[PDB]
RNA sequence: CUAGACGGUGGGAGAGGGUGGUGGAAUUCCCGGAGUAGCGGUGAAAUGCGCAGAUACCGGGAGGAACGCCGAUGGCGAAGGCAGCCACCUGGUCCACCCGUGACGCUGAGGCGCGAAAGCGUGGGGAGCAAACCGGAUUAGAUACCCGGGUAGUCCACGCCCUAAACGAUGCGCGCUAGGUCUCUGGCGGCUCAACCGCUGGGGGCCGAAGCUAACGCGUUAAGCGCGCCGCCUGGGGAGUA
């Protein structure tokens, strides 16, 4: 799992500012994390469909969000991508 | 021919017959009787007058042994079950104890068609 | 860590020695795993309701402790290899829900 | 019926966590191992529910039987 | 920008999924013990089993498969579907605070994925069950129903197949339109506490306003009033065939 200080570790790692929780840097950066560990634990238990949606989701979430950052600053952007290592 | 006394009664009801063994302090047989064992040959083997007769029978040998007081066990259900554990307590011993010991599977294995339509 | 409640239950048999022994791998397993022993309670004998390993009665063990989640599994593979050990529950301690209060 | 008594009325106040408490425990089975109905736990859906948990941990552990001969019949 | 949506902190319930472990009941078989003449089975029977000793009973062992009570009128999941305990890995979801982002939305042809049983391929396993099959009986006949056996299969793994009263016979999302009653799960609140009660949120049922419907019935879990998008019908058979 990821430990509530795994977690703010990112929250403030990526925050816009002092006290933010939901930019949509934040908020990216956090999902990639559960995937990665979803993709982890999924890479073992291949059977864990159930599971699986769950990551079908959350990239799609993702993948939503990011569309979103383009659109409106297309430099933030390339900024979080680069930075979280998101594409491949 | 030993002279026991004390001694178990096992009844094993059935939907067709009815057969009661009779056993020492700890478990070997020292008699035994059925429908069959005494006249009925076919369906009147369950039945429980069958069922009483039998039980009697078992006593009475049992009687030559010298058995005086029985631990009753049923087994099953059946044709006329409760007439057996009542010949009993009227044959002339003691019953010390009825009890039910029926066995049941915390389910195993698949019965045959005739006892599944089930669930 | 998470914490954790240990139930062991051995052989009523054991002799002052032959026990103290078993309890001594116990206590050298636990630290092996990470087990930090925050505490302990040991009603020892206690009629059980059906009888485990043919013998009516067992002798009981309850420790509370903290340790890496990641083991918890082993924690008990390893307790459990003990022969004088019949049974094992690890279990994730839990705020005491009360009632009819 | 079923109106003799309440196994939570009948008591005090307990936690239905435990799962050592054999004291406690062993008052909501019948008369064999079988956990008491709501209908004469008293519990409530959600006690019910946690204490189902509890009678079942404590008969791993050999405290509680999982099911008792009937006497009569 | 915050009324949608998403996130944060903190509470929570659960047969949601995956891996490993772990128990007891029962069936079959095997071993030991103890005991005779039948047991079994049916509407009655017979086949069958049993004096190479069966049947019921006690003890020991081996193996496979499933997991009473709790259990519900209950819960979970997108559906198919899912019910010992333990740990690890993991999905969804609700509530409180209103703290952060600031429309980041809806639907969704094709695609991809999931999708009971039976069935297929390789290997393993096989306790019980059981297509085919081998017998017994019933019958006018019995290629059936009933009874005794029994192979594939059912169990596991890996791969394939992709179907169905898969039902609430009720495509997805959103908004709007009396109540009553029982129920599962959370809440904060009222009586000095509690017991008791409140209303309030999510879910499962019943009855019913308005309304809808051919009728039956539906009735905030819509089949009502609306909007968006998908799929589908046009008559029946031929045919889900060529």
């Amino acid at each position: 799992p990821i430990t509530k200080e795994e977690k703010q570790k990112v929250i403030q790692e990526f925050a816009r500012f002092p006290g933010d929780t939901g930019s949509t840097e934040v908020q990216v950066a956090l999902l990639t994390l559960r995937i990665n560990r979803l993709s982890e634990h999924l890479k073992v238990h291949k059977k864990d469909h159930h599971s699986h949606r769950g990551l079908l989701m959350m990239v799609g979430q993702r993948r939503r969000l990011l569309r979103y950052l383009q659109r409106e600053d297309p430099e933030r952007y390339r900024a979080l991508i680069e930075k979280l290592g998101i594409r491949g | 021919k030993r002279q026991v006394a004390s001694g178990r009664a096992y009844i094993h009801a059935s939907y067709n017959n009815t057969i009661v063994t009779i056993t020492d302090p700890d478990g070997n047989p020292i008699t035994w009787s059925s429908g069959g064992v005494i006249g009925y040959k076919g369906s009147r083997k369950g039945t429980p007058y069958a069922a009483q007769l039998a039980a009697l029978d078992a006593a009475k040998k049992a009687m030559a042994y010298g058995m005086q007081s029985v631990d009753v066990i049923v087994r099953g259900t059946g044709a006329g079950r409760e007439q057996a554990i009542r010949a009993l307590q009227a044959s002339g011993l003691q019953v010390k104890s009825i009890v039910d010991d029926t066995p049941v599977p915390h389910n195993g294995c698949r019965p045959k068609k005739k006892f599944r339509k089930a669930s | 860590m998470r914490r954790y409640e240990v139930n062991i239950v051995l052989n009523p048999n054991l002799d002052q020695s032959q026990l103290a022994l078993e309890k001594e791998i116990i206590q050298r397993a636990l630290e092996n795993y990470g087990a930090r022993v925050e505490k302990v309670e040991e009603l020892g004998l206690r009629r059980l309701a059906y009888p485990i390993a043919k013998d009516p009665q067992g002798y009981f063990l309850w420790y509370q402790v903290e340790m890496p989640e990641d083991r918890v599994n082993d924690l008990a593979r390893e307790l459990r290899i003990r022969d004088n050990v019949r049974r094992v529950m690890v279990v994730k301690s839990q705020e005491p829900f009360l009632a009819n209060a | 019926p079923s109106r003799k008594a309440k196994v939570k009325a009948t008591l005090g106040e307990f936690d239905l966590r435990d799962y050592r408490n054999v004291e406690v425990l062993k008052r909501f089975l019948s008369e064999t191992g079988k956990i008491l109905p709501r209908r004469r736990t008293g519990l409530s859906g959600k006690e019910q529910r946690i204490l189902a948990k509890t009678i079942k941990r404590a008969r791993i552990l050999g405290l509680l039987p999982f099911t008792e001969k009937l006497v009569r019949k």
